RNA sequence: AGUCUCCCACCAAUUCGUAUGCGGAAAACGUAAUGAGAUUUAAAAAAAUUGUUUAAAUCAACUCAUUAAGGAGGAUGCCC
RNA sequence: AAACCAUAGUUAUGACGAUUGCUCUUUCCCGUGCUGGAUCGAGUAACCCAAUGGAGCUUACUAUUCUUGGUCCAUGGAUU
RNA sequence: AAACACAAA
């Protein structure tokens, strides 16, 4: 297998399970979210490459794996609000009971 | 040693009964060995949160399916009560009198569309389906299907152990590592499809219609599916016995 | 079915020409194996190791199946593979079996020293291991090395044509066939007829009083001739035609498109195999239900 | 437990290539003998020759063998080894076992002649019944 | 020299053992042996399978993963009754881990009982136990220093 | 695993063939008589081509074929004509009935072959060849009185 | 069958004086209750054994981490 | 110079004949049934083999190349 | 052949 070859391969093998991860079912239930992340997630680390943190941090959810989007295509909203501080600002989704917290 | 070898062989036709039986099958060490015998933090964290992820996902996908084996059962039940035969009836009265098992059934018109695309898409980059079909290789194509992902693919099980599996077409789902996991829709049938991969025959045919309506004939076996490489390449091959294929040429 | 898997060609060396007798000899054999009853005809080229490999892809196949057999097939209703016997007995550098392999269908053995047999057992991937039944065999064969071997793969090969030769090899042969049935516990035994002339050639019920005649039971002689030669002819078909047992090339849709029994659908010049769309996304999933 | 048989029959069909030379001569009983004689001696010695054969409903290119339920492994393995070789013909002789049975129901021709030997064998049978 | 120094130990060659004593090997077999030393045939005969035996491994022993682990609790780390048999048990396991030689090859590395302070640990358990207040007088006296009582059951 | 031998004893016994010669009718007389002594003709290579050359012409092609995988003459000695033949215990039948439709040497003509013991071992064929040596002394020093 | 382990002299003790889940003289020995784990792990992946050689929807299987023997009192659940 | 010792013991464990039983199939009867009975037939497996004895573990076997018991949030058909 | 070894392969 050619190695210029195998990027390209790469590429598309990354675009796929990006894509795969999004369009409405992962956004609707929890459990192809999560698996769907755990692919991709098994799959970039494979590959000795590393994923930019400032999508790391706020992409996806730690208790079912649904991706952080509020309210061309209509879809559904996946976090149950995002308040204030309050003391702490915090974000909670739809899928599950739990929040993040944040501190400024 | 030569003086040597002869008082050893002359010392061991006394106790032996074949003085050259040792030096010839090399018994007699000359050597004795005398010798006792003899930034972590964020990394923690996101494998934490990983491995949280992962098995609250399992559980999630064991409860949907489950859900999905009840609801399709008990709405088949309601239906043959009701004498109702085709779907477009009995989705919609099960919408107008049964609000609640209605979110938890699937639809197959919501499943279809955009998977099968964004996997035919994806597969004719793979393999480079252009409008000429001279620039082709099978054995990089073969290597590439081998090494590509199966997330959401449709597959038709056309040849199995059991002469009831066959002719199931489906769209993937998840990939188990024992069970293979699709949704088929029939006159009232919305069942998700387990079926077993030791001792079965899949299929999947990519459509090309530029000028002629032409597709390739692939197919996967997955009996030997199991112990392929993820994503990558170069992991060690054992041949196994290539003996348990009968029923391919059986029937 | 009934499988001959040793169906030797008229040409030894590269710079031999097969005249026309050859062939229309060959065919006329071909016809006298279909007449009386056959299924499955794989014909065999032998080769040296020390000998110069062409360094060519279109010119290694002087066989030519779409030429001839071509002419032959649409009349006969028989398939034809081409193999190649492999004569290495001293392990030279000349090794170039990356393109013959993938050129030819099955690729088989013919050691005459314990290095090359060793060698052949242990690294050199092969489908079918011939001995030299002409000629004396090389060692006291061991029980364990072709256990391991049939258990991890090939099996032998014994090929009762070779006893209508002469008179004075029949001896051997037997001697021979009579080690290789003790040595590999009955279990990888593949029988062939090697004859070069459609006059030698016998029924499946005069092998079978043959090989039980030499020692193996009738009913194994019957399984290894139904099962045992369908699997050899199939793995080695897959391990060339498709990659290592992981996708196939070849939809079996019925009962006779089947990767070794479909041979003028598949390309062979390429792996591609291009069909009508027959598969939709509106279809009910259930066969029994689905109708057209 | 089992009852003895008495032989075995045996199909035996002559197959000779070179349409020529097989339209030009003409084999009978006595060349079927002759070549049973060759090819016992041929490929087994005394052994072979005593086996114990007689002639059937010889046709054109066909014949029916009787051998002892004893012998029939001999039979078998010297039938399917020889091949003529200058005996009447100038294109060698190979025969190919076409059936065997060990039950005497076999019809492949409305004839009366397997009727006869059948009544004979069952006069036989009854008789070593009684007997 | 019959034995010399060498990579991994001794190296002891058995060409040389031999070459030099063998006027002593023709004494003593004189010895053993008189008329029977100028004759060469079968003196010695087969050992008996009765007492043949079976060769064991080179290696010392495997040491149980259960005592391992508490003498590794043990070691990294008024009474009441259960605490009399834990302290107990800490001092025997402490004593054991010393002596035993697969316990030590089971030990995790950089750990001594220097370091442990084994004895300390020893002196204090061995203060708790004579605190635990025993009567000695009341077990019994015996005779000998070998345990050897008389178990004798009257009428019952 | 094992390779299952079968060694074979034979004797080479010479009939007294004279009519005009009055003999004496007792055991050890006729023992005597009978166990003479081989001619000078008499080897391991010449005794087994002469076996071969039965083989082949009282089985035929296929019965010398398989008796020959495994037919080799370990001991033998003239003196007193003793041999044990090694083959199968597949062929042992076959290398007996050769053995007693041996007719004659090519040069040495009125004798008989007679096997006496076959066994799967060699050290049980010596001890009872010891055992029938130490038997034929027995009736010698008898009759010797 | 196997290039696995151990017994086949003893030692009121530099001699594994080891009352440590149970049985067992020992054993790279059998099994029982709970919790967790997957080259992101305590450790399986890019000493022996085995063609495939644990798992990775749920079950089933492997690995590791805890539970010392007997008698008495109180509470809870079942027939009563 | 012997300790020489096996309810197989050191390249051995042969040769056929006869009987019952076990699995399916083409038949007839009482009561449906009953390790209910009798004819026409096929097969009795494979791994594989001791060399001093015992225990534990792992690894090879049972597809017309004998069998048996149970389980399965495996699928296939039918009733509620 | 079997059976043995901190061998050798
Ligand atoms: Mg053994
Ligand atoms: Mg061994
Ligand atoms: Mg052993
Ligand atoms: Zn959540």
């Amino acid at each position: 297998m050619n190695k210029d070859q195998a990027e390209k391969y790469q590429e598309r093998s990354l675009r796929q399970k990006y894509n795969l991860l999004h369009v409405l079912p992962t956004l609707n239930s929890r459990a192809l979210s999560g698996l769907y992340y755990k692919n991709f997630h098994n799959s970039v680390k494979r590959y000795q490459i590393m994923l930019p943190e400032q999508l790391k941090s706020g992409k996806f959810c730690s208790h079912c794996g649904c991706v952080y989007v509020p309210n061309g295509d209509s879809d559904e909203l996946g976090g149950e609000s995002m308040e204030g501080p309050k003391k702490c600002i915090q974000v909670n989704c739809l899928n599950c009971e739990k929040s993040k917290l944040f501190e400024w | 040693d030569r003086t040597q070898t002869f008082i050893k062989d002359c010392l061991f036709t006394k106790c032996l009964e074949d003085p050259e039986k040792p030096f010839n099958e090399n018994r007699f060490q000359d050597t004795l060995l005398l010798l006792p015998t003899d930034e972590s933090a964020d990394k923690q964290l996101e494998k934490r949160d990983y491995q949280r992820i992962n098995k609250n996902s399992k559980i999630a996908l064991r409860e949907y399916i489950n859900n999905c084996k009840k609801n399709t059962k008990k709405c088949l039940k309601l239906a043959y009560e009701n004498k109702i035969t085709d779907k477009e009836d009995l989705l919609h009265y099960i919408e107008e009198k049964h609000p609640t098992i209605y979110e938890s059934l699937p639809q197959y018109v919501d499943f279809v569309p955009m998977y099968k695309e964004l996997w035919i898409n994806y597969i004719k980059e793979l393999l480079n389906i252009t409008k000429n079909l001279k620039t082709f290789n099978g054995s990089l194509a073969l290597l590439k299907l081998s090494m590509a992902d199966y997330n959401g693919a449709l597959l038709r099980v056309t040849k199995s152990k059991n002469k009831t599996l066959i002719g199931l077409q489906g769209i993937v789902i998840w990939d188990s590592q024992k069970f293979f996991i699709m949704i088929v829709k029939g006159n009232i049938i919305d069942e998700i499809k387990c079926i077993p991969k030791k001792g079965t025959v899949f299929q999947f045919e990519i459509p090309i219609s530029d000028d002629d309506d032409s597709a390739l004939r692939y197919s996967i076996l997955g009996d030997r599916f199991k112990y392929r490489s993820v994503d990558r390449a170069g992991r060690k091959f054992k041949s196994r016995r290539c003996d348990d294929m009968l029923y391919y040429i059986q029937n | 079915m009934l499988v001959d898997l040793n169906v030797p060609w008229p040409q030894n060396s590269y710079a031999d020409k097969v005249t026309s007798q050859a062939v229309n000899n060959l065919i006329k054999t071909l016809s006298t194996l279909h007449m009386l009853g056959y299924t499955h005809i794989a014909i065999n080229f032998t080769v040296n190791h020390s000998e110069k490999f062409p360094n060519d892809v279109k010119l290694l196949n002087p066989i030519d199946i779409k030429r001839r057999f071509g002419e032959l097939m649409d009349r006969t209703g028989l398939k034809l593979y081409s193999r190649i016997t492999l004569i290495i007995d001293d392990p030279s550098k000349g090794q170039s079996l990356s393109k013959i392999s993938q050129a030819f269908d099955i690729v088989a053995a013919l050691p005459i020293s314990e290095k090359g047999l060793t060698l052949s057992t242990t690294n050199l991937d092969i489908d079918l291991l011939t001995f030299q039944y002409g000629s004396r065999l090389p060692t006291f064969l061991k029980h364990k090395s072709i256990c391991s071997c049939v258990n991890r793969g090939v099996k032998l090969e014994i090929v009762y044509g070779y006893a209508l030769r002469d008179v004075q090899a029949r001896r051997q042969f037997v001697s021979n066939v009579r080690s290789v049935i003790r040595s590999s516990r009955s279990r990888g035994i593949v029988i062939g007829s090697g004859a070069m002339s459609p006059l030698e050639c016998r029924n499946i019920l005069g092998v079978t009083s043959l090989i039980k005649n030499l020692g193996l039971p009738s009913d194994r002689c019957s399984k290894a001739m139904g099962d045992l030669a369908s699997l050899v002819l199939l793995n080695g078909r897959l391990r060339n035609k498709s990659h290592k047992q992981t996708i196939v090339t070849g939809g079996g849709s019925g009962n006779g498109d089947d990767v070794v029994n479909d041979v003028q659908g598949i390309d062979d010049v390429q792996t591609i195999k291009v069909v009508k769309r027959s598969m939709d996304a509106e279809q009910l999933g259930h066969a029994s239900k689905r109708h057209k | 437990k089992k009852t003895f048989r008495e032989w075995q029959y045996f199909k035996l069909s002559i197959t000779s290539f070179d349409q020529d030379v097989d339209d030009a001569h003409a084999i009978d009983q006595m060349t079927w003998r002759q070549w049973l004689n060759n090819a016992l001696k041929r490929s087994y010695g005394i052994f072979g020759e005593g086996v114990e054969y007689s002639f059937l409903h010889v046709d054109d290119k066909l014949a029916y063998i009787r051998v002892n339920h004893a012998d029939k492994d001999t039979f078998s393995s010297s039938i399917s080894t020889y091949i003529s070789t200058d005996e009447l013909v100038g294109s060698p002789l190979t025969v190919s076992i076409l059936q065997e049975s060990s039950s005497l129901r076999l019809l492949e021709v409305t004839d009366d002649d397997r009727l006869w030997l059948k009544k004979v064998m069952e006069e036989e049978e009854q008789d070593c019944k009684c007997i | 020299t019959p034995s010399d120094l060498s990579e991994s130990g001794s190296k002891l060659n058995v060409d040389q053992f031999i070459s030099s004593r063998q006027f002593e090997v023709k004494q003593l077999q004189l010895a053993m042996h008189n008329s029977k030393a100028a004759s060469s045939t079968r003196i010695f005969q087969a050992l008996p399978r009765k007492l043949r035996r079976r060769t064991a491994s080179h290696n010392v022993r495997r040491i149980p993963k259960r005592m391992r682990n508490r003498a590794l609790r043990e070691m990294r780390k008024g009474l009441n009754a259960k605490q009399l048999y834990k302290a107990r048990m800490s001092i025997k396991l402490l004593r054991l881990a010393s002596k035993s030689t697969s316990m030590k090859l089971s030990m995790p590395p950089e750990v001594t009982s220097s370091n442990c302070h084994v004895r300390q640990k020893i002196k204090t358990l061995k203060r708790m136990i004579k605190e635990s207040s025993t009567a000695n007088p009341n077990i019994k006296l015996l005779n000998n220093r070998m345990g050897s009582y008389d178990c004798t059951g009257v009428n019952e | 695993v094992r390779l299952k031998s079968r060694y074979i004893l034979f004797e080479i016994i010479f009939p007294p063939t004279d009519t005009n010669v009055e003999e004496s009718v007792s055991k050890a007389d006729i023992l005597l008589s009978h166990h003479r002594a081989s001619p000078a003709d008499v080897s391991i290579k010449s005794i087994l081509q002469e076996i071969r050359r039965s083989l082949s012409l009282n089985l035929g092609d296929y019965g010398s074929a398989k008796c020959n995988s495994l037919l080799q003459l370990k001991y033998f000695s003239n003196k007193t004509s003793t041999g044990i033949i090694r083959c199968h215990r597949e062929d042992c039948d076959l290398v007996i009935m050769a053995l007693m439709l041996m007719s004659k040497i090519g040069d040495v003509d009125g004798l008989i072959v007679n096997p006496v013991k076959v066994s799967g071992t060699i050290k049980k064929i010596e001890q009872f060849a010891m055992r029938r040596n130490s038997k034929i002394l027995n009736i010698i020093k008898c009759s010797q009185s």
